[PDB]
C-alpha cells in the first residue's frame, strides 16, 4: 500500500532538523524519500548511507553540503538534499517502485520494519539535548 | 527622544514640520529665519523645534539584527 | 510544526541543473 | 505543543529551547537569550 509506506517518507521540512545531529546514518538509513528527478515523473530511491559533497548550497534558511549516496533498484548516483520533494509516493510512483524492486532482486522490506523503523525517527524528534552534542552542532 | 506630535502649550501640529526644519537649516537659512518661515508664529510653539532634541538616532545605531 | 508545508516552496529538480 | 521558542542574544536567530536543556543558541553558541512577545490581546489605549 502507498498509504503505509508514507509513514516513513522523509519530507523536506523534516530534513531542517537534523542537519548536524549526532547519529545521522542510523535513523535515516532505512526511510525512502521523493528525490525529484526531472518532467513531474519522481523516482523512490533507497537510502543506503550518507555521503559528503564538495559543493555548498543554501536551502531555504540553513545551509548544508552533505549528500545522500541513493539507489533506485540498481541505478544509483550522487544526489542532494534540496531536491527533494514534499509531495507523497502516487499510485503510479508506488507501483514504478514495486516494479523496479522486483525487477532488481531487492527484497521487499517487511511491514514490521517499517512499523518498527518508523518510531525512530519519532523518538529521535523528541530527544533532550542533554549530552555534549551542542558544540559540535554550532562548530 | 522623538519630535512630539503637538505642541504642548498651543496645540499646533509640529510633528510633520522636524525634517522640513533641518532642510531648511541645511539649504541656507537661518533658525530665526526658518521658523516664521514654517509658520511658527507664537513662541509656545517655537521651543519644539529649538529645544527638541533627536535622541532617536542614537537608539537606531543599537539596530538588533544586521 | 513537524512540516509546515501548506505544494510547498517549489522543488528543483536534478537534470534541471 | 509549544517548545517555548527563544531569540537568541546576538544572533537574533529563533531557538527551541525545552526543560532541563542548556541555554545557547543553535549556532555560534552564546548564554544570553531573549523571549518572545506574547500571543494575547495586547489592547491599548491612545490616551
Ligand atoms: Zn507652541
Ligand atoms: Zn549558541
Amino acid at each position: 500500500l502507498p498509504e503505509e509506506l508514507n509513514r516513513v517518507r522523509l519530507s523536506r521540512h523534516k530534513l531542517e532538523r537534523w542537519c548536524h545531529m549526532p547519529f545521522f546514518a542510523k535513523t535515516v538509513t532505512g526511510c525512502f524519500v521523493r528525490i525529484g528527478i526531472g518532467k513531474p515523473v519522481y523516482r523512490v530511491a533507497e537510502i543506503t548511507g550518507v555521503v559528503e559533497t564538495a559543493k555548498v548550497y543554501q536551502l531555504g534558511g540553513t545551509r548544508t553540503n552533505k549528500g545522500l549516496q541513493l539507489r533506485h533498484g540498481n541505478d544509483q548516483r550522487v544526489f542532494r538534499l534540496e531536491f527533494v520533494s514534499n509531495q507523497e509516493f502516487t499510485e503510479s510512483e508506488f507501483m514504478k517502485w514495486k516494479e523496479a524492486m522486483f525487477s532488481a532482486g531487492m527484497q521487499l522490506p517487511t511491514l514490521d520494519e517499517i512499523n518498527k523503523k518508523e518510531l525512530s525517527i519519532k523518538e529521535a524528534l523528541n530527544y533532550k539535548f542533554n549530552d555534549q552534542d551542542i558544540e559540535e552542532i554550532v562548530k | 527622544m522623538i519630535i512630539p506630535v503637538r505642541c504642548f502649550t498651543c496645540g499646533k501640529i509640529v510633528g510633520n514640520k522636524w525634517e522640513a526644519y533641518l532642510g531648511l537649516l541645511q539649504a541656507e537659512y537661518t533658525e530665526g529665519d526658518a521658523l516664521d518661515a514654517l509658520g511658527l508664529k507664537r513662541y509656545c510653539c517655537r521651543r519644539m523645534l529649538l529645544a527638541h532634541v533627536d535622541l532617536i538616532e542614537k537608539l537606531l545605531n543599537y539596530a538588533p539584527l544586521e | 510544526t513537524s512540516t509546515y508545508g501548506r505544494y510547498g516552496s517549489q522543488t528543483p529538480m536534478y537534470g534541471s541543473g | 505543543q509549544q517548545p517555548m521558542i527563544y531569540i537568541c542574544g546576538e544572533c537574533h536567530t529563533e531557538n527551541e529551547i525545552k526543560s532541563r536543556d542548556p541555554i545557547r543558541c543553535r549556532e555560534c553558541g552564546y548564554r544570553i537569550m531573549y523571549k518572545k512577545r506574547t500571543k494575547r490581546l495586547v489592547v491599548f489605549d491612545a490616551r
